[PDB]
């Protein structure tokens, strides 16, 4: 046994399922129509909606 | 093949519908996605998108600034996307008051790491650095996702307003008393081959000269002291290998009338700039001159 | 064979449109859940409040 | 220009009859009024500086490869390039890969700074000419 | 004494990381490789005197 | 400085052997000279045998002995008679 | 709405396995000696220029003026090729041995790996073997040019062990996750003809530039309006611490040995990476010619 003593501090990660309760129309989201933009390459043209 | 079809007028692209519009119209359904006008279709400016850490994206939230990738022999973060102002921190050309100004904003763990990687290796900067062009939009996330352009103009989406190119006053450099109708903008990294410091000088050249020989003649004429320092380091120090006392490449061409003095503000810090409103990028490789 | 390829390509782009429409709706649900969980304090703090 | 220095006027008059005749692609051409100019002085100054620099940065192996090949090999082109040189198995004294690749990169830079004088610019890249040699098509404008 | 300590603790030497790799490591690096096999989980502990 | 610029068969162990050789410049008192000159000499002859790519004893616990490399017989015999003359 | 393309055909029969091999190279670069419209398969790539006696330097000299193209689509009828143009982006395969990154300057190189190989077994007909040029980043191309030139310069002293050690040092080339090696240009203890004339012109211009300099700066010194000139001559005077027609012939010889070295002392960028796809088989790059 040496002089000093040791204190180990370990962290621990658990996976867990949270539940959530909210009020009837608690917030208000506002959306619009989706917009397509076209990013062009030769063999494959991508579109970001 | 027919003379009716050959002498037929060419089709307007904005008049004909998209491929998605005719594809939805053939089977005749409806989606919640509005599709009848594709964005970015009439965009000649070929762009690219770049991820970069948070420590380098200050003085970049305003649109319009250069972006240079570097190489580093370390493997995983090997290429940093450094702005032009963090490059100008290292340069000996900039005034020390402005140097202490823009170092005081760039206090970040990535910026000083890039500063160490600049002067750590034995290579000079022109064999290390590589441009990408000018940036047009930001993402300002926890990591930033900038949008730079390789070729073409600098504009917002829908082309509602043009984007300008900014350059600090000390990097600004003209060699004529009056300008032509068109003038190209270049990049100059000139090497002072001095004993104590090897820190270069960073410049942009808003000049109306396109031919490379008539550009490099005035380049030698304005930088004769630097070549004299080169040959002085050649004769004083034997068995050293100095090369490319200055380097030169084409960045773009401007309108030669919108060039005016504005200022950048980042965290209430003024930084006076020369601003070029209607500007299109045009990249090129690092030519050199001795 | 041209009719086969044209029909397959039209069904390909239609399938892509349906897939991104459903993905846009699922992303709306997901982002709404994220902005709810951003402003949902846990049980103990509101219970002690 | 390099022959205009420290030469008599009749030496230049005996040089212009040699140098004005260009017979490229079976069509003769002449050089009009080769005179001195300050721009020509600029080209001569950068030519002499680049020549001095590539003379300094030349290693011993580049300087001795012609003799090392002329001692054993034999060809017509070796003879035709040897007669313009001057008169004056051994181990090399000191070689190194990493030093000499830096030497070769700086030497390529100096040869580029010599090459840019005579190479003006590319401005047309022909794809197909007209068969009467009166027209062509081109790129890179 | 450093070689003796590295032998006694089992941990190897750095074996001369380059200074650019040093600025990499102070920028961030994943030095430690994975183990041969883990049946319980990822390891976690620390130490305080 | 000669082994700095030499291209070896591998950079690693030659770099280690020059790292052994270069730090031991000399010593102060009378005791420390023998083991540092022996270590410098065995590192030197290992670098010499690696430069000519000759074989060497590399079994563990068997140090490469001190020997002259690639010379004439009269020169090494001159070395041995000078050894006898100084002994 | 069609686009301007090149219709290449094949006079040999093609298996379904060879068609499936050919459709792996969709975004592959193909050099073409002249941009016709209906070309046969005999002028796709570099198998027209594979020679036993010739070497890498003449392949690079031909590739400087080849018309590079991209493939579009493969059919049992015919093959579609696409000529690129400046200022447009295209997808291009990474058939080279080195992975790329974004913004890297890329250029086209003749293949170092030659003849029969496990990677060169592409579209191999009876008398035909389709070969493709490499698309390498620019500084690795400069390194390959320098190392191949200096390995050609050590051709006449391979008897010395130290020169063999320097060659074995030069023959291995590292890069970012890339430790490939190159073949040595010396075969049968001799050098190939194009590399021989290239390094001969190099040695000749070095010898002539060391020779003629002092007389020219001595002639220039009597009109001294530039202080760079006196330190230019002081360099040559510290380094040492003729008939006029001979002078003319030596000047023309120096400039013609420089002109024969024009393709090696410089090169142009061909592509630069706009962005790179994952798995690094291909990348979207803008053409630059």
């Amino acid at each position: 046994h040496p002089g000093f003593a040791l204190t180990a501090v370990r962290t621990d990660t658990f996976e867990v399922d949270m539940l959530l309760y909210s009020g009837k129309s608690c917030t208000s989201v506002i959306i619009n129509n989706p917009i397509v933009t076209k990013e062009e390459r030769d063999i494959s043209t991508t579109y970001h909606v | 093949m027919d003379a009716r079809a050959v002498a037929k007028r060419p089709r307007d692209p904005a008049d004909e519908d998209n491929e998605l519009v005719t594809a939805l119209k053939a089977k005749r359904e409806v989606n919640t996605i509005s599709v009848r006008y594709l964005y970015h279709a009439d965009h000649q400016a070929l762009t690219a998108r770049f991820f970069v850490p948070e420590g380098l994206v200050e003085f970049e939230a305003q649109p319009g600034a250069l972006l240079i990738r570097m190489e580093t022999g370390c493997d995983s973060p090997r290429h940093l996307y450094i702005s032009l102002y963090l490059l100008g921190i290292r340069a000996s050309n900039v005034s020390a008051s402005t140097r202490c100004l823009l170092e005081s904003v760039y206090t970040a763990s990535a910026a000083r790491a890039a500063l160490q990687w600049l002067d750590l290796g034995p290579h000079l900067l022109h064999r290390r650095l590589e441009t990408l062009g000018c940036v047009k939009t930001v993402s300002l996330g926890i990591t930033s996702l900038l949008t730079c352009v390789m070729r073409g103009y600098l504009y917002n989406t829908l082309k509602t307003e043009v984007f300008a190119l900014m350059i600090p006053k000390d990097m600004y450099l003209t060699w004529e008393e009056t300008r032509g109708r068109l003038q190209y903008v270049y990049l100059i990294i000139v090497y002072d081959y001095d004993g104590p410091e090897t820190r270069p000088g960073i410049y942009v050249l808003t000049s109306s000269i396109a031919h490379w020989q008539t550009l490099v003649d005035v380049a030698r004429g304005k930088f004769a002291r630097e070549r004299c320092s080169f040959v002085n380091r050649r004769i004083t120090r034997p068995r050293q290998i100095p090369l490319c006392t200055g380097v030169i490449q084409k960045l773009g061409w401007c309108l030669a009338d919108d060039i005016h003095t504005s200022f950048l503000v980042h965290k209430e810090l003024k930084l006076s700039v020369v601003r070029l409103d209607n500007f299109s990028v045009e990249l090129g490789d690092f030519r050199e001159f001795v | 064979l041209d009719k086969i390829l044209n029909v397959e390509a039209m069904h390909t782009v239609l399938r892509a449109l349906k897939n991104t429409a459903d993905a846009m709706e699922r992303g709306l649900i997901h982002s709404f859940l994220q902005t709810l969980l951003r402003k949902a304090p846990p049980y103990f703090v509101v219970q002690t409040l | 220009g390099l022959f205009s220095l420290d030469r008599s006027y009749e030496e230049v008059k005996a040089a212009v009859q040699q140098l004005q005749t260009i017979t490229f692609r079976d069509a003769t051409f002449t050089i009009p009024d080769p005179v001195i100019d300050q721009h020509l002085l600029i080209d001569m100054k950068t030519a002499c500086l680049s020549m001095s620099m590539v003379a300094n940065l030349a290693s011993e192996l580049t300087m001795t490869y012609v003799r090392k090949l002329a001692l054993e090999d034999s060809s017509m082109l070796l003879v035709k390039c040897q007669e313009l040189l001057m008169r004056l198995p051994a181990r090399p004294q000191h070689v190194s890969p990493d030093d000499e690749i830096a030497r070769l990169s700086a030497l390529f830079v100096m040869l580029r700074q010599l090459d840019d004088l005579i190479r003006e610019q590319v401005v047309f890249t022909v794809c197909d000419v007209s068969p009467d040699n009166k027209s062509a098509t081109c790129i890179f404008k | 004494v450093d070689r003796w300590i590295r032998h006694a603790a089992g941990v190897e030497r750095p074996q001369l990381l380059d200074t650019e790799t040093i600025s990499m490591l102070t920028f961030g690096s994943m030095s430690e490789r994975n183990a041969a096999a883990t049946v319980h989980g990822q390891k976690a502990a620390c130490e305080l005197i | 400085r000669r082994g700095y610029t030499y291209p070896f068969g591998d950079r690693g162990k030659a770099r280690d052997h020059l790292a052994v050789l270069d730090r031991t410049e000399f010593d102060t008192d009378v005791r420390h000279d023998a083991e540092i000159v022996e270590r410098a000499l065995v590192s030197a002859v290992i670098l010499a045998k690696m430069s000519v790519r000759e074989t060497l004893v590399t079994a563990i616990g068997q140090t490469e002995p001190i020997a002259f490399v690639h010379l004439k017989d009269t020169e090494v015999q001159r070395i041995e008679e000078n050894l006898e003359g100084v002994r | 709405a069609m686009e301007a393309n090149i219709f290449c055909t094949f006079d040999h029969k093609l298996s379904i396995a060879d068609v499936g091999k050919l459709t792996k190279l969709v975004a592959a670069v193909v050099p073409i000696p002249q941009r016709l419209h209906l070309i046969k398969h005999y002028q796709l790539g570099l198998h027209q220029f594979v020679d036993h006696t010739r070497g890498y330097v003449r392949l690079r000299g031909l590739l400087r003026n080849m018309t590079l193209t991209l493939m579009r689509r493969v059919e049992g009828n015919q093959i579609l090729l696409h000529v690129p143009t400046h200022g447009l982006l295209y997808t291009v395969l990474n058939t080279g041995p080195v992975t790329w990154e974004k913004g890297d300057a890329l250029c086209v190189l003749p293949p170092l790996f030659h003849g029969p190989l496990a990677r060169e077994n592409l579209l191999t007909l009876g008398q035909w073997e389709l070969v493709l040029p490499w698309i390498v980043p620019m500084p690795l191309a400069l390194e390959i040019n320098q190392r191949l030139l200096i390995m050609g310069l050590f051709s006449l002293d391979r008897s010395y062990e130290e020169v063999k050690a320097a060659v074995q040092q030069l023959q291995t080339i590292t890069f970012r996750d890339a430790t490939f090696t190159i073949p040595d240009p010396v075969i049968d203890q001799h050098l190939l003809i194009d590399m021989k004339t290239a390094c001969l012109s190099m040695s000749m211009v070095a010898n002539l530039a060391s020779e003629l300099t002092m007389t020219y700066v001595r002639k220039l010194a009597l009109e001294d309006s530039s202080m760079l000139l006196v330190k230019c001559q002081e360099l040559l005077m510290r380094l040492d611490r003729v008939s006029p027609d001979d002078e003319i012939a030596r000047l023309s010889a120096l400039f013609v040995m420089l002109r024969q070295l024009d393709d090696l002392i410089r090169e142009q960028v061909v592509f630069t990476v706009c962005d790179v796809s994952p798995d690094n088989k291909s990348a979207t790059c803008i053409f630059k010619g």
